[PDB]
């Protein structure tokens, strides 16, 4: 009696936002409602242009998220640990120095397991600072 | 501890809303055998043998939205955890098993005692019944383990190969301008071939693994179905 | 033909050879977009979406976007 | 504007009748067609002979 | 299901459809980001961090 | 697999024909039928009541795979240690001079 | 039917008088049922009294057997009249709904009060005794008929789809009976043509093998509460008892020709309890008599001869076919002159659409000929 | 009276402070467990009896008739005796919801009543205890709140090797 | 005609689906949810340090310590707890004052 | 290691902590508040459903007499195998 269990109990008029809804449905139907757009379990459509458009967009936004939110944490950790162990110590550097450090981190990422090991293993006799430099 | 997070399907949910506000026919299904259990006419079953269709279709859609799109770089399989897959398979398998057990028909289990009366009951048939009862749960575990391991291994291999390709492409492309350009060209062609092969293999394997995942459940259901003949 | 895994659909013939031979071709009635129609290149005369925008121009636009993405921090670095 | 089909389809699906093929009913109804005039003559003749006897 | 749709015959036809225009733009981005990395990460003036031996992920995960 | 039809009363062999671990438990040994598990299994197979063998097994597995497995894993009592920390039975008692509150009345 | 404030006020006003009337009807119906049960236990067949077990051939689950667990008392008129039987049936329905409500109340204590408010706002599940005037009774009957309309088509479709998908009729007469059984109420079904479907479905599914979902749909269509449904042998027992009483009353009427002497309102009620005559159809005595005679004919001579009714599943489908109204169609035909995809006109046709129009348009033959000739020339040049 | 609402807090506190559980409280809880098992057994016996009484005549004949699994002779005698006893008199043999109610409602009522009165008995037992648990129970029933860290406030007894904390 | 999926609103259809179509599955899912929240809903501080942080635990600020400090300050302030009580310190107030004067 | 780190959820937003004691006590208070009113008799199935299973589990915990030691569920460090405390 308070709320109807039937979808027929309308809450708005039939003409509410008709135009924008028609534009949205036109956007949806033009490429999808076609004979050659036969989906595989609703997930893989038959239209080539759908792939061609959606794959790049998905990759783009995922990459933006990864670069500006996820890998940034590793980069900041490397900068902090290698240059004082504190955020203020890193901020004591200039922007150019931070750029150099971050690009070296990118180098390390690109090398991964297929590259020289002197980037993280100190050869004997090297004059550069060791692990106990800030301790 | 309460962690608040989100799945990686929001754009796909948006696309589903956009492209399925109007009806469309479906004619290609990853696991079609859930719709055709009976192949000989005049055979019928009093049990709700078509109850699995909706769950099958939804599971296929969900796992396809995750796994197939995971081939795109940086796409996350949010559900990729061993025990979470265990929970999913537990739900489905144990629900169907308890549906069969709540029927309170003990004769349904007569086939568990393998063999004929000729075989010794205690030393052969009983041991076989023990093994088969164990094998049901083992089938559940194998289903979930297979689904987990396939994705894990495929994506590990893809990540490693992509790392190697990035390394050689970035730090050895200058060889194109050098006298050893032929070696680099050969390596680059091999890497492209490997890239294409891996992508095709992963695409096929995802769908096939989903097919097998649904087929294990359907086999569980079919092992306890009995068909009457119309007269 | 194919572009990677995307294959161009081909219409199956519906007329028999006898009936087909009796058909008179009059390209004057055909649209200007499809004249000297070639199954192996049906879009050769198709109009460009944007006049003067070549495919190479878009490819170069993407390359420039990538170069910007990789080099902007080299010219306008920002502190942590 | 074809309500019978709509209602039958919706009811079949709502009662777990997902399948969209009915080979048996089609086999029962596939050969149905309006008869020719000669067939009508013959069938009326059989009906008339039946009524007479 | 890969049933049909517009298929450019060659590169020059990618401009005959907006979707393929976006696709070729994306391909250009993809392929041109590699030369950029070559130039940036093989530069003469690129210098390894002096404190690279102070800390590494290898010690952390170990 | 196929439909199961219960045997008729006339199709059920006599109890004396059943065999135990060593041999039939005929007259003067009938009361041993209760204790011989193999004889009971053979009798059930002869009477087509095979479920009595299969139903307890499967259910047991389920009961272990579902409820007792985790109960044992999370709340089970592990093996006792060599040096055992027994209870001195000194804790809990109220101290001398304490005035406990009155009980409800 | 949806709940409303007017019905809520009606049921709140008549709550206590309704309860008192229900108690009086309970006493009367207990007396009637005591008579009937004593007669059944004394003169009933051995199988019926002993409750013989009938198990399914697949999972060996017991259920009521129409032949053995249902018995028509041909000599019940001596002890119990037709009106008493109808009163018992109506009270059985009302008592079922009241019992479910009371069970909810006992289970949930005082937290069922808002659910009681939802209950009194609708006449679907209130007893008939809550109506103290003709208009209230008419509204209550309308609500019951609405529920029957809501529920029956699902049951009919379940039966028809399962049979047609898993089996086919043996002979032409069975085919005609099966096809004509599920026709809409706007056409008149000949019981003689339809009867063989009973034997065919007995060959397919007897009442003893009825599935739980189909049983739920049937109980919905019979205004029998379904929550908690529980095992299928409870509402199945309810259905068996109701139809056994109905068959006893039907035998009494057929033997004594009571329906001819039955008045208009009583005849309408008698048809309604058989799910033959909706009140919203405003049927006259001629139509009611036609439907009742068709029902008796469908029961067949064997019902009088031996008290054996046709298959209960098919009987329920046949009677509920009167609540299977034709699919609604509203709107003038002129509406078919409009267009549905005008909003896409602004988008035009892309290159692929233009190609498809060119190839498959009125010039399709010319394009096909040109393409085939060009391909043949290229193939010849290649060779 | 609803004793469970009061006793849930006390049980949780005892679990949190189970170190101060004297052997008397442990015996009380063991007795509670034993009485729960006894109530389960008697309720199950009542349910089985009601089921047997309401069972159909043909069902009883099938269950307590031939064949005999063991065929010792005592089995057949007992089955025949029970069958004759049940089938001699008239028995109300309902089906469906009626049998459900008849078999369950008495069982549920018996089990619930026994458990509730045993909970009241346990509350009384803990009230009569002269331990810190009894004092906590009395304080809970008096003030209506559970006073945590009570054992260390009133300095409840500790082992001789752990009295240093009270040394103040 | 009436169909659950077309005529009923979404909550009603959800209840019907999981009560008269897939009730056992819902029951099993609820059982599993309860199990997970009863046995797999805890994480120790050491576990958080080892695996709980994307790039690793930042020991240089120890956010766990700050979190616990805020927690305990809030609890003490809201509940009016005397942290100088002998039970917390194991010694009398006078002994505490003597120790403060000593150190 | 690094490849293994790619298999993590990428949209973590917030983490909340709560002691078992606190929210268990709050749940018990809610249950008492909803089961206290007189119009819900103690013999109702709802009340028994609410109370009996919890009482049984707590009694089983109290009756437990194990010869081994069960480390505290909510220690600060549960990763060291050779330190149950
Ligand atoms: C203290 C800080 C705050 C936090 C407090 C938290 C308290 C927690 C208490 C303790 C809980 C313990 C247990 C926790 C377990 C968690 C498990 C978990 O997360 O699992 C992952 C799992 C992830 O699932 P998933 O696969 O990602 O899908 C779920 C998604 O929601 C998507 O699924 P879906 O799409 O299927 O969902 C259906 C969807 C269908 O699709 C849609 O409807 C589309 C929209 C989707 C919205 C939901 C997605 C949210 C996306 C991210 C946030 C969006 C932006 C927010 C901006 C915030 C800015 C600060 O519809 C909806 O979502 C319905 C809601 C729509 C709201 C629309 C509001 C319109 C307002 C307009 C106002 C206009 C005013 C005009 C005035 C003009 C004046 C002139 O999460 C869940 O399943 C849900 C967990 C929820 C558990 C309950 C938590 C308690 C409730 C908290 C509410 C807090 C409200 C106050 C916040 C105020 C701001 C700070
Ligand atoms: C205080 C403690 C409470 C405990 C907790 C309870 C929680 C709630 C559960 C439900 C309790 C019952 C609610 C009241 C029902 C009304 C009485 C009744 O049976 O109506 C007849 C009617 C029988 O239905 P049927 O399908 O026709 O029966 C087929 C038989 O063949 C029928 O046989 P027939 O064909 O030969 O015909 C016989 C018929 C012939 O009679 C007639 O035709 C005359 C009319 C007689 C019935 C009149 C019923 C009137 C109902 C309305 C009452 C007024 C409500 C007012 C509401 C507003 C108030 C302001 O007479 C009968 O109907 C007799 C049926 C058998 C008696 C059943 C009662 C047994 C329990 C009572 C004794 C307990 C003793 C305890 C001793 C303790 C020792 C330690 O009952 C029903 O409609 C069934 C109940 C429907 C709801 C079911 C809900 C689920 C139940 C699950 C229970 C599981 C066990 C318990 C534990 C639960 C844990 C989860
Ligand atoms: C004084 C009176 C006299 C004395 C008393 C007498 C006895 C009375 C009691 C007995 C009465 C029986 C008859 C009742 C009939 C009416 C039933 C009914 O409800 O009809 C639907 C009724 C309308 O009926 P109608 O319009 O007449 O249509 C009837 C048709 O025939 C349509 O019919 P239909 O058949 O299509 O509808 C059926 C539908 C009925 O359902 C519905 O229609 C759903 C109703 C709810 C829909 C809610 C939608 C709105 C949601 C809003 C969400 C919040 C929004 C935001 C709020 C912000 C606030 C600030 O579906 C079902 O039947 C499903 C049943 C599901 C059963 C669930 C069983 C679970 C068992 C668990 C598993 C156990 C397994 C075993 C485990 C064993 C372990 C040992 O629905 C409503 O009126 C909706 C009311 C919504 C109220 C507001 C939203 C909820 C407010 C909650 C407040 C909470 C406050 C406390 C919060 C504390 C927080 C800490
Ligand atoms: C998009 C998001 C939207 C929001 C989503 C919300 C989130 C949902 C997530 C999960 C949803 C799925 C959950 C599924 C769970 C598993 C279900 C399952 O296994 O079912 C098996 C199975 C399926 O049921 P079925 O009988 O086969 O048919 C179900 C169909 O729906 C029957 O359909 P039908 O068409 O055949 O019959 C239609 C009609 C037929 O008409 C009738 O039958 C006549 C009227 C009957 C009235 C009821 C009679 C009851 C008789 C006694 C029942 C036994 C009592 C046992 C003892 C009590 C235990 C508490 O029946 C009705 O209209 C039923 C009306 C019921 C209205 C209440 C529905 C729930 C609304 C929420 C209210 C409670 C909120 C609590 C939480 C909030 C607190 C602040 O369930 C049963 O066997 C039923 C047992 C019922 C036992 C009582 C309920 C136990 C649960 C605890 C109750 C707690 C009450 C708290 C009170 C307030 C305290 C403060
Ligand atoms: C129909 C369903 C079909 C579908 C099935 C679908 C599922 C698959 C099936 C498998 C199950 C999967 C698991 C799913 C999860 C379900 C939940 C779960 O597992 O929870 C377990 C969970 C395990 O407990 P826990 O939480 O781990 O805590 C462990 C503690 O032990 C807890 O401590 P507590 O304080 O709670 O006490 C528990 C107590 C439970 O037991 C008791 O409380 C006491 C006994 C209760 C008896 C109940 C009534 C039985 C019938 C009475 C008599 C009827 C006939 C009367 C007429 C007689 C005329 C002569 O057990 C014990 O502690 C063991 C005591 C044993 C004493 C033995 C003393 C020695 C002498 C007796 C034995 C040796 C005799 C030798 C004779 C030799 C002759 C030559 O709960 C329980 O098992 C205990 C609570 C529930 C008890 C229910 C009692 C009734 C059980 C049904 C009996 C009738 C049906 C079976 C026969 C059917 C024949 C056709
Ligand atoms: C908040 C409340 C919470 C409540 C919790 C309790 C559970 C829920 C309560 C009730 C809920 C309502 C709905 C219940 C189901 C309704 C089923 C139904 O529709 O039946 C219709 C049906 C009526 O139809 P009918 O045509 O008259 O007769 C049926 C036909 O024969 C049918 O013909 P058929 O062809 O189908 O014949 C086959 C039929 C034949 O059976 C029958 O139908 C006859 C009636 C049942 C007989 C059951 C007893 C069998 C003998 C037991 C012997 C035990 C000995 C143990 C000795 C131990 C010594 C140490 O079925 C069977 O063969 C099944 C046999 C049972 C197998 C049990 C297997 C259990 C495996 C256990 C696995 C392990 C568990 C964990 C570990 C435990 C140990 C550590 O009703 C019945 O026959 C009886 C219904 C009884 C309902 C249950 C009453 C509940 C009372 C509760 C009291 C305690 C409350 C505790 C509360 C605690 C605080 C909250
Ligand atoms: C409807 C039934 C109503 C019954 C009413 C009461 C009937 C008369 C009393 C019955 C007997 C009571 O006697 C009962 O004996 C058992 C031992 O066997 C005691 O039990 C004691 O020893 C057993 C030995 O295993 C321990 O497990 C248990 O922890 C301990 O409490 C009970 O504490 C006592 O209460």
């Amino acid at each position: 009696v308070l709320f109807s269990t039937y979808r027929s109990s309308r809450l708005v008029s039939k003409e509410f936002l008709h135009g924008p809804v028609m534009r949205f449905r036109a956007l949806g139907e033009y490429y999808f409602q076609r004979a050659w757009n036969g989906t595989l379990n609703w997930a893989l459509p038959g239209e080539y242009r759908l792939y061609a458009v959606m794959i790049p967009f998905i990759y783009f936004y995922h990459r933006w998220h990864n670069d500006h939110t996820l890998d940034r944490d590793h980069v900041e950790k490397a900068m902090i640990m290698r240059w004082g162990g504190t955020l203020e110590d890193v901020r004591k550097l200039s922007a150019k120095d931070q750029l150099r450090v971050r690009c070296f981190t990118d180098i390390e990422k690109l090398y991964s397991a297929y590259g020289p090991k002197d980037t993280y293993l100190q050869p004997p006799g090297d004059t550069l600072p060791g692990k106990d430099f800030y301790r | 501890m309460f962690l608040f997070f989100f799945c990686d399907l929001f754009w796909l949910r948006l696309l589903l809303c956009m492209y399925y506000c109007v009806w469309s026919r479906l004619c290609f299904i990853v696991y079609f055998n859930c719709l055709m259990l009976i192949f000989d006419f005049l055979l019928f079953c009093l049990f709700d043998l078509y109850l699995f269709v909706g769950l099958c279709l939804f599971l296929l859609l969900w796992f396809m939205l995750f796994n197939l799109y995971s081939l795109i770089l940086y796409y996350c399989i949010t559900y990729l955890n061993l025990y979470l897959l265990f929970c999913i398979v537990f739900l489905l398998y144990i629900a169907f098993l308890f549906l069969f057990c709540f029927l309170c028909d003990f004769f349904l289990f007569n086939n568990l005692l393998v063999g004929d009366s000729f075989m010794d009951v205690f030393f052969i048939r009983f041991l076989l019944c023990f093994l088969e009862c164990f094998s049901l749960l083992c089938r559940c575990l194998s289903t979930f383990l297979r689904l987990f391991c396939n994705l894990l291994s495929s994506h590990f291999l893809l990540l490693m190969f992509f790392d190697f390709f990035y390394f050689i492409f970035v730090f050895f492309f200058y060889g194109v301008f050098c006298y050893w350009f032929i070696l680099f060209i050969f390596v680059f062609c091999f890497c492209l071939l490997f890239y294409v092969f891996l992508y095709l293999l992963d695409l096929f394997a995802a769908i096939l693994q989903l097919f097998i995942f649904c087929n294990m459940i359907l086999q569980l259901i079919m092992d306890f179905l009995l068909f009457l003949l119309f007269v | 033909y194919n572009m990677l895994v995307f294959r161009d659909p081909k219409r199956r013939p519906q007329l028999s050879e006898e009936e087909r031979a009796k058909v008179v071709v009059n390209q004057a009635e055909w649209p200007e977009e499809f004249k000297d129609f070639d199954p192996d290149d049906p879009y050769k005369n198709s109009p460009e979406i944007i006049k003067g925008m070549s495919s190479w121009n878009l490819f170069l636009w993407g390359v420039e976007c990538a170069f910007i993405y990789q080099f902007y921090e080299l010219v306008f670095p920002k502190s942590i | 504007w074809c309500p019978e089909v709509r209602d039958r389809a919706e009811l079949e699906v709502d009662i777990t009748g997902w399948q969209w093929w009915s080979p048996l009913e089609e086999r029962r109804l596939l050969p149905v067609r309006l008869r020719s005039v000669n067939e009508v003559r013959e069938i009326m003749s059989k009906t008339q002979a039946k009524k007479s006897a | 299901m890969l049933l049909g749709g517009f298929v450019p015959r060659r590169f020059s036809q990618f401009n005959r459809d907006p979707c393929w225009m976006f696709f070729i733009f994306s391909v250009g981005f993809w392929l041109g980001e590699y030369p950029a990395m070559m130039i940036k990460y093989n530069a003469r003036d690129l210098v390894y961090d002096p404190h690279r031996y102070v800390w590494s992920h290898h010690d952390d995960h170990h | 697999g196929e439909l199961f039809v219960r045997p008729k009363l006339e199709e059920i062999p006599p109890a004396d024909q059943c065999r135990g671990f060593f041999g039939p438990l005929n007259d003067s040994l009938k009361f041993l039928r209760l204790l011989d598990i193999k004889w009971m299994m053979n009798r059930a197979v002869a009477m087509r009541r095979e479920y009595l063998i299969a139903t307890p097994t499967l259910f047991t597995f389920i009961w272990m795979f579902t409820w007792k497995g985790a109960v044992i894993y999370f709340w089970g009592d592990r093996a006792p240690p060599r040096r055992m920390d027994w209870n001195t039975e000194e804790t809990g008692r109220l101290p001398l001079g304490f005035k406990p509150t009155p009980a409800p009345l | 039917m949806q709940g409303s404030w007017s019905v809520l006020k009606k049921n709140c006003s008549n709550f206590f008088p309704g309860l008192l009337a229900f108690a009086q009807q309970t006493q009367e119906a207990y007396g009637i049922w005591l008579r009937i049960y004593n007669r059944q236990q004394k003169y009933g067949p051995t199988d019926f009294v002993e409750q013989s077990e009938t198990f399914s051939p697949d999972y060996h689950k017991r259920f009521h057997s129409q032949d053995k667990n249902m018995w028509v008392d041909k000599e019940l008129c001596t002890e119990v009249s037709q009106k008493e039987v109808a009163r018992l049936m109506t009270y059985k329905l009302d008592m079922w709904r009241m019992a479910h409500c009371a069970g909810a109340l006992l289970a949930t204590g005082g937290y069922a009060i808002p659910f009681g408010l939802f209950w009194l706002a609708n006449d679907t599940w209130v007893p008939s005794s809550f109506n103290l005037t003709g208009e209230e009774l008419r509204a209550w009957r309308e609500a019951q008929d609405l529920y029957r309309y809501r529920s029956a088509p699902s049951y009919l479709t379940d039966t028809k789809w399962h049979f047609d998908f898993h089996a086919y009729p043996w002979n032409e007469t069975q085919e005609r009976a099966w096809d004509d059984l599920f026709e809409k109420n706007d056409v008149r079904r000949d019981p003689k043509v339809v009867r063989p479907a009973a034997e065919m479905y007995d060959g397919f599914i007897k009442f003893e093998l009825i599935r739980r979902k189909s049983l739920r749909h049937l109980c919905r269509s019979m205004n029998i509460p379904t929550f908690p449904m529980l095992a299928r042998l409870c509402n199945g027992t309810r259905v068996r008892d109701y139809w056994n009483l109905a068959w006893c009353e039907d035998y009494m009427v057929i033997t004594q020709r009571l329906h001819e002497s039955m008045t208009d309102e009583e005849l309408y009620d008698y048809a309604w309890r058989r799910y033959l005559a909706p009140y919203d159809k405003n049927l006259n005595r001629e139509q009611l008599m036609e439907r009742v005679e068709d029902y008796f004919e469908f029961l067949g001579p064997d019902f009088v001869a031996h008290g054996k009714a046709p298959n209960l599943v098919i009987l329920t489908n046949y009677v509920l076919g009167y609540y299977n109204d034709p699919a609604y169609l509203e709107g003038d035909i002129s509406e078919l002159d409009k267009n549905d995809y005008d909003h896409l006109a602004s988008w035009g046709k892309d290159a692929f659409l233009r190609r498809l129009e060119f190839e498959n348009g009125p010039l399709r033959d010319q394009v096909e000929a040109h393409t085939q000739r060009l391909l043949a020339e290229r193939a010849a040049i290649a060779k | 009276t609803k004793y469970e609402l009061k006793m849930q807090y006390f049980d949780e506190w005892m679990i949190r402070w189970r170190k101060f559980q004297t052997e008397s409280d442990w015996e009380i809880e063991k007795g509670r467990q034993w009485w729960r098992r006894f109530n389960m057994a008697v309720s199950g016996a009542l349910f089985c009896g009601l089921v047997l009484y309401t069972s159909g005549t043909a069902t009883l004949k099938r269950q307590y008739g031939l064949p005999h699994f063991f065929d010792i002779g005592v089995d057949g005698q007992a089955k025949e005796t029970m069958l004759k006893t049940l089938t001699s008199r008239w028995r109300y043999t309902p089906q469906g919801y009626g049998r459900v109610l008849i078999t369950g409602v008495p069982t549920y009522i018996l089990f619930v009543t026994l458990e509730h009165y045993r909970e009241r008995r346990r509350m009384q037992q803990y009230l009569q205890q002269n331990t810190v648990f009894g004092e906590q129970m009395r304080r809970l029933l008096s003030t209506g709140k559970i006073e945590e860290y009570l054992p260390v406030n009133i300095k409840a007894t500790l082992p001789a090797s752990q009295q240093a904390i009270y040394n103040y | 005609v009436y169909t659950r999926w077309k005529c009923d609103r979404l909550p009603v259809f959800q209840l019907k689906l999981f009560t008269q179509e897939y009730p056992m599955h819902a029951a099993v899912g609820i059982f599993t949810i309860i199990f997970l929240w009863k046995h797999m809903s805890h994480c120790s501080e050491e576990t958080e340090r080892k695996y709980g942080w994307w790039a690793g635990y930042p020991y240089w600020r120890d956010p766990i310590a700050r979190r616990n400090e805020t927690k305990y300050k809030q609890m003490i302030i809201n509940n009016d707890v005397d942290i100088t009580h002998p039970k917390w310190t194991g010694c009398s107030v006078e002994q505490l004052e003597e120790l403060s004067r000593v150190v | 290691s690094n490849p293994a780190d790619h298999f993590r959820p990428n949209l973590k937003a917030l983490t909340l902590y709560a002691e078992r004691q606190h929210y268990v006590d709050r749940w018990l208070h809610v249950k008492e508040r909803w089961l206290a009113p007189w119009y819900l008799p103690w013999w109702s199935p709802l009340f028994q459903l609410g109370t009996w299973y919890s009482q049984r589990s707590r009694n089983l915990f109290l009756v437990e007499n194990h010869l081994s030691y069960r480390p505290y569920k909510f220690r600060r460090n549960d990763e060291d195998r050779n330190n149950p405390y």
